[PDB]
């Protein structure tokens, strides 16, 4: 039943005594569901320290993963680059479920093409396929260029992409001059960051490789910028107006803020902005490159060494005070422009929230999760902000990251307690959340889920979710956001001492058991 | 417009087309002919897409184990494969059900094999085992397993089927292997397919030479509701008003014991034709029970739908069925008086996967609107015979729309509103048409049955008429 | 008890079971406290309708105001000068009170004096207070400026601003030629905002009033800009931006971003930015002067079109859509500079964004409050959005306002079940959203009292509340956020609808029982 | 105060309504005169409490007569009646109401003790007037709240012999209850065997007041606010008084074991146990953060728990809100406890080691300097 001025929605309908009495009928009837009391059982056992042992002696099983697949991170990768269509050799589910994922978190059209690559590709190979492909969409969608990664079908099959392309260019289907930068981008191996690096140093291979012998370092008085896999607008933003303050000369590579917040104006834009292709040709002309997000970039940090001759330098991802410093310092040296009194007073300002916030933030346990270079960045945030880290968790990360996260945290005291995982997912971070109780996780939308399973252990044992990182999904224009440079390390502080605040205010609301508590000044 | 215009119209949208991809696509866009009872003559399906024209369709393991399969609720569905697959289906589907997740029910978990090159190289099958013995231990309560095998498993020569049965031998677990890799058939459809010969050939059979279920004469089952935001359970409330007795749902809310009971039931009620008519023909040939389409989409195919059903029953129930409907007609004539005087006459054009572009029809003429374009993902010719009729003459009729032909289409027609899914949501609102996303509910919902009905009228009312719309313009511009 | 390794604080330390014995035995043998049942009873009938007609005939009693006094809105106007110190002539309780507010709104140091006028100023005059306090301030703190409001004791006996502070500059106390601008500030009328106006009227007509014949209208080529009472930081920062970006000569009066947010780099500064003297001076030659928050600067209005000559234009606060629409569009106006395509594409992104939201925001019901501009300008951005304000409180607003927002609510089909309250207080809003529950509260801290109330009738009818206005003292750093233009809209869309989605989670999050409505994706 | 010297000292309504009286929970004050007053102060001080906020306490309401023009103008002694009318009608559980002052209330000739006097014999309430207008520091707001409390409320039982007493009966006076501060000392009294009568204004009633002049002795906290009404009942009621300090692990002992011996012999022994008992816990924290603490410098009641954790107390101090904040000195609110607290007892002392290291030693202090400067 219905009420027209009350119209409720699915919850709270099924809420309605009908609907309850109908869904007890069913389960009772027909479910052949377990008891109530043995379920019970089952999940008391599934919080408790012996069901995390076994969870850990997981090899074979993963449960809930904390990453994605290299195409993904090649579409975004190339969505960052003037009138350029991602294309992804393969077959078109792939990039159904890519195009859904970057919708659900950019709340913006994702423009990819699939070739359709179907059973007949997989004995004969998907040649005909990318002849047919690259010419449709240059003719429909008229992009400038065309960056080409591909599906684990056409990764098993062995899909030769440069000799496929090579032989469109060569019959016609495309003009030989018509850029058609590829990158192979096997979903088994890595993860999307590990697309995304694959992709840039592709796009980089094809506008670079061939044309070094006029180049000069340093010719352009300009800093190459590679922002990696990143999915807040807010952190290419930042990045920009900090090195426009600094009057530093850039050049940010593979910039798809524009394309992924384009107005609503009454005209649908399939492209915008983005990094031109003069702007990759001149890339080695530039005094340096300055890799963002180093630990997923490693094949693009090669290329870059080995053919540009720059000398990248060692920095860590522009991530809370230290790191920002360092950064910012790193550019000044580089470039030879001063740091400017506007990031030296955003810098003290920073400073000074950090300390209205410290006796709030002080000692508070996290755990978190998400991509190397962001989750690392995190925790040398939260050790800045003397918080504890106590579950670190990068299910694509690899030990060489794990020993560098260690080695930070042995520099603090705050890092006494704290653990890093890597190749374990976000079942193994419920245990762990059940065993070792934090304050509150930091991670994706996934992380809600955890939350419920603590709630159902009870409101003492809830841990709340804090949502940063990729992807959120139940949440609107998160992805706004800024984590990078002190802007960033702003929000993330606001974020972290509100959340802190929000919850004791919960714990307190209780009137007359534990409202003496609410205070109206914190 | 005219006939003449609409065709015009496509000719048009064609001309940028290749040769190829231009006579591939011709086949494919339509003007509707409401007397045309054969749509082959018309218009052509269920075909391979066209390559780099960004398609919608989605691929065999999104119609097995986003669909079909992975709405069972007590049974755990591993992405037999990389950890793509699994990771960007998970919880993207909104198929509603109650239990206990991690414990019970696993519907909105990542159940995945994660494979990395050695798997790749050297096979997967020892690792299935592994991890079936894993979930085992570590999910007691599963009632069964399902591995719903991802695009590299059928080209690395991996044998799910062995290790499936001799597992499920070992462990006295049913364990159905599927065999959904992505690069089969052209769309969701054939996933579909792959998914019912699974449930026909590894669960359906199971209580064959069981005899001690208690049958009633009114023994139905929902076939094809996958509880879209419940609604499945918006249905089943109607159906046990008018006196049966819903043995199974398939697969929103689904259970496996339901799914084997089905067999038992006196009635198939088929909601989705495209994804469970080929389990309900068999369920016809093999058990002699009949199945019949409905839609409970809207209050008028709601009321023609529950007098169809209650008509294969006895006379108890069709008084019952008339009690039904006498009890919620002032319920959806309130919200026909509310809604349609600010929804009369607008225009809209729909594009969803396989039943939705024409089930939904009815309810948007209950509330005064007109549907003057629809399409299909992953249709097939039966489909579309069954949506001429649907839909209103010289009407756009489009099969598997390319974005670019998509947007054409709505530019020149410059609908109203657009019903379609999440990949062309935000395309739609930039150009400043409202939107509602008619897979997903966006996220609301149910939209089956007279609390549907109303849920849906709000929903439509709210989109159309909402405030941004007339702000997309700047004053000085 | 305290276990050395995991340490209590009030919370949860006093719900230890000793503890409780301890209360409960204080209460059961010496408070006399009513019973329990009784507590209850009265409760329930605080909750009821015949409860809120009684609260509603109150004419003596006011109880949780929703507004401050007259001199804590002269202190923030007199912050917003150059090496300016606030002095506020009357007794010292007063500055201490303001100077507290502020610091815990702003989380900053705050600047102000008092001549500590005590009995003996009570029969005599508080003059020799205004010698000698004159004297101490400007030999103590150096400021350029001194800004004399008056707290209700000074104004009560009738000091004399204007004479005292002549004869301060007679008998030599001060610099003849020392700007000293002063204003009555009387607590009895009005409230903060008032202070506010009659400080700048005072300050400009100080600066302004005895040059004018040298004064022609837009011979500086600028616009001023008159912000009025604000404690969001990030509302100036919007304005001096988007005039920036425009293009747009413009003169912010009181400007005091700077010095409420001045960085933590080891030492202290007293001062910091603000409009300079020779700013004020030169005002009257600006093309026209721009009033940011008409409603509580009429006196002020006044002046600028009685002395200035100035042809202030009719804007409402730059709020939501179409308010900065005619903001930006009557800037553009006057000062010939068009609306560049920056602003326009930011416009097009908040458009974007409320596209995006819409179907969360729409029909939800806000009870709000706060200070009749602001009050205002949420009431037409909620209506923009599709979201019904149902009871809008404006403690300090007049009849005028309250037909001006009847007017805004009778323009769209969302203000119908609107009702404008003013000079009730947040005693009165509790009564509203008990008889007439809002999906949610927009306002100051104080609000969470109300929330706090609605939870003990039942958590279905506890009324979140989101934290918009002034004061916020129970979280920290929401003073830097923005309400004006396209960027404060998209930050309050943003906090909207992520409020929603965050009450709906709460509301899904119960395993097997609302969880099924617990969607990753919303 | 020297005029135009940016002072922090409060008022004395600030003393006697944020301090003395706002606190007494099951009371109603109404903060007399224009809004300002009552708002700033108004969930000010953390001073604890138990009960429903509205219904039967008032502690972090603002009730205020709102004084407008006419007020002002032609007095306001009659807005106070029907504001007291009102007051009884939509809280009829509040026991009793205080009427303070506000600045102009003294300047316009109004006589709130008449309204008090005729309001409380109409309605049999206890009105209590406070001149304690703002310009007559607190101590002075605190000297006529003790004088209203001797005046008005202090005495109402001296007729009364109903109440039970045992040779057991102390009041705690003076203890605002600062984060919880007054209830951690309460549990060790009542651990030593001592009977809690009376504790007033931290969580305090109006009856609690009213039952103070019934116990054996006076334990006064901040003597400086309640030494005169300390003083007062020493004369009338012979009950003596004496000045308690729980802060820090070794003024706790010594105010316990002074404390106790005022009393018999199974106090004494009862104190030595609840000595023993809590000599664990504050070990455990001194052995945990000691060597944190040792050595740090700080700028009367205080000296105990800092020592107590190796501290010295006084040039460059390690401790010492914003302004000295803005320097890059550690601070704490000794006001507020910094939002924190308990800070008295045992676990206060755990609390407050907690904080001091929070605070000391947190990486902010160490970020003031630029890489780059
Ligand atoms: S199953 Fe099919 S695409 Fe029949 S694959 Fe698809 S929950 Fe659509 S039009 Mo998403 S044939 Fe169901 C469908 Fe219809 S996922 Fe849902 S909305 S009624
Ligand atoms: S103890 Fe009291 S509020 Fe007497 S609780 Fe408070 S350090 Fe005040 S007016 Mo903060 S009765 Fe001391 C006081 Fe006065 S904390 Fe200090 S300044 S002289
Ligand atoms: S068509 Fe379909 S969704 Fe595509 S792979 Fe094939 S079953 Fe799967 Fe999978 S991990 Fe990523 S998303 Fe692919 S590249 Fe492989
Ligand atoms: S010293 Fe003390 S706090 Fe000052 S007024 Fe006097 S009693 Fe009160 Fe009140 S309303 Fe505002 S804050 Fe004053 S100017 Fe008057
Ligand atoms: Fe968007
Ligand atoms: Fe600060």
């Amino acid at each position: 039943s219905q009420q027209v001025d009350k119209i409720k929605a699915s919850y709270p309908l099924f809420l309605d005594q009908d609907y309850k009495d109908m869904l007890a009928k069913k389960r009772d009837g027909f479910e052949e569901k377990y008891p109530q009391d043995k379920i019970d059982e089952v999940f008391q056992w599934t919080t408790t320290k012996e069901y995390q042992e076994l969870n850990f002696q997981r090899e074979a099983l993963t449960v809930n993963p904390a990453k994605a697949c290299q195409p993904l991170g090649a579409v975004l990768c190339a969505l960052g680059f003037e009138k350029t269509m991602p294309y992804v050799h393969g077959s078109q589910g792939c990039v159904a479920y890519f195009r859904s994922y970057f919708n659900r978190h950019f709340r913006e059209p994702v423009s990819c093409v699939s070739d359709s690559m179907t059973e007949d590709a997989a004995v004969f190979g998907g040649q005909q396929n990318m002849k047919d492909g690259l010419q449709n969409c240059k003719a429909t969608y008229k992009p400038d260029m065309i960056a080409v990664s591909t599906t684990c079908m056409a990764e098993v099959i062995g899909d030769d992409l440069n000799a496929f392309i090579n032989n469109s260019k060569k019959e016609g289907f495309i003009p030989d001059e018509f850029p058609v930068p590829f990158a192979h981008t096997p979903s088994f191996v890595g993860s999307h960051v590990t697309g995304w690096d694959n992709m840039f140093e592709g796009i980089a291979r094809y506008f670079t490789l061939k044309s070094m012998d006029d180049k000069v370092v340093g010719s352009n008085k300009k800093i190459n910028i590679v922002p990696g896999f990143e999915t807040y607008l807010g952190n290419f933003r930042v990045i920009k107006r900090m090195l426009s303050e600094m009057g530093v000369g850039y050049s940010l590579l593979s910039d798809p803020e524009e394309v992924l917040d384009t107005p609503a104006d009454g005209q649908f834009r399939m492209y915008a902005g983005g990094t031109t292709q003069e702007e990759m040709k001149d890339a080695p002309n530039a005094l340096n490159t300055v890799l963002l997000q180093p630990w997923h970039l490693e094949k693009t940090k090669k290329f870059v060494e080995g053919t540009w001759k720059h000398e990248v330098p060692k920095l860590n991802i522009p991530m809370g005070l230290d790191w920002t410093d360092e950064f910012l310092m790193k550019v000044s040296e580089i470039s030879g422009q001063p740091i400017p009194a506007s990031l030296t007073k955003e810098r003290g300002r920073l400073v000074d929230m950090m300390t209205d916030s410290h006796t709030w933030l002080h000692g508070k346990r996290f755990a978190l999760w998400g991509d190397p270079d962001f989750v690392m960045g995190l925790v040398k945030f939260l050790l800045e902000l003397g918080c504890e880290p106590v579950h670190i968790l990068c299910h694509n990360g690899n030990k060489r990251w794990k020993k560098a996260v260690d080695a930070i945290l042995a520099a603090s005291p705050y890092g006494k307690n704290a653990t890093v995982y890597i190749g374990k997912d976000l079942w193994h971070l419920r245990s762990l959340v059940f065993t070792d109780k934090p304050d509150f996780m930091i991670g994706n939308s996934y992380g809600k889920f955890i939350q419920r399973d603590t709630l159902h252990k009870g409101k003492e044992f809830e841990v709340p979710l804090i949502r940063i990182g990729f992807p959120i999904f139940d949440r609107h224009h998160l992805h706004r956001s800024t984590t990078l440079g002190y802007e960033g390390a702003m929000q993330i502080l606001t974020t972290l001492v509100n959340s802190i605040l929000e919850r004791l205010d919960e714990e307190t609301r209780g009137m007359q058991a534990t409202d003496y508590n609410h205070d109206l000044v914190r | 417009m005219s006939r003449e215009e609409v065709e015009s119209l496509i000719q048009e949208v064609l001309e940028v087309y290749p040769e190829k991809a231009r006579k591939d696509r011709n086949k494919h866009l339509a003007v509707n002919d409401p007397a045309v009872t054969q749509s082959k003559k018309c218009i052509i399906s269920n075909k391979k897409s066209q390559p780099g024209l960004m398609t919608i369709r989605g691929c065999a393991y999104a119609g097995s184990k986003g669909v079909v399969w992975g709405p069972i609720k007590d049974m755990i569905h591993i992405s037999h494969g990389p950890v793509g697959c699994g990771q960007y289906s998970r919880a993207g589907r909104r198929n509603y059900y109650i239990g206990t997740t991690g414990v019970n029910a696993f519907v909105t978990m990542n159940f995945t094999s994660d494979f990395q090159e050695k798997d790749i190289v050297f096979g997967g099958d020892k690792k299935l085992a592994k991890l079936i013995d894993e979930v085992e231990t570590l999910f007691p309560l599963n009632k069964g397993i399902s591995v719903q095998s991802e695009c590299p498993i059928g080209l690395i020569g991996d044998d799910i089927e062995s290790v499936s049965k001799v597992k499920g031998a070992e462990l006295s677990k049913t364990i159905v292997p599927v065999r959904c890799e992505g690069f089969r058939g052209v769309s969701q459809s054939l996933g579909h397919h792959i998914a019912n010969d699974a449930v026909r050939d590894w669960v359906l059979g199971k209580r064959d030479e069981d005899t001690t279920f208690a049958s009633t004469p009114y023994d139905v089952a929902i076939i094809g509701d996958y509880n879209i935001g419940g609604d499945a359970w918006s249905s089943r409330i109607l159906l046990e008003e008018m006196g049966l007795r819903c043995v199974a749902q398939w697969s929103g809310d689904g259970s496996i014991s339901e799914i084997e009971l089905t067999p038992k039931v006196k009635l198939n009620l088929v909601h989705c034709y495209r994804s469970m008519n080929y389990i309900s023909r068999h369920m016809e040939e093999k058990y002699g029970i009949p199945w019949m389409e409905y839609n409970f989409f809207g209050p008028t195919k709601t009321i023609e739908s529950l007098r169809a059903i209650a008509a294969k029953f006895d006379e108890s129930i069709q008084k019952k069925c008339e009690e039904v409907i006498a009890k919620y007609k002032p319920e959806w004539e309130a919200v026909v008086a509310k809604y349609r005087p600010r929804l009369e006459g607008k225009r809209v054009m729909l594009y969803i996967g396989g039943l939705r572009p024409r089930h939904v029809i009815g309810a948007y003429e209950d509330l005064g609107m007109e549907v003057v374009g629809t399409g299909y993902e992953f249709a097939h010719n039966d489909d579309y015979d069954r949506t001429m009729k649907e839909m209103g003459d010289s009407t756009l009729l489009y099969d598997d729309v390319t974005g670019y032909e998509f947007e054409e289409f709505v530019k020149r027609i410059k609908p109203d509103l657009i019903g379609s899914g999440i990949k062309e949501k935000f395309i739609f609102q930039k150009m400043g048409i409202p939107f509602r996303e008619m897979h997903s509910w966006d996220y609301s919902g149910p939209y089956h049955g007279f609390d549907g009905f109303a849920i849906f009228a709000r929903d439509m009312d709210m989109t159309l008429n909402n405030p941004c719309w007339k702000k997309l313009q700047a004053p000085w511009e």
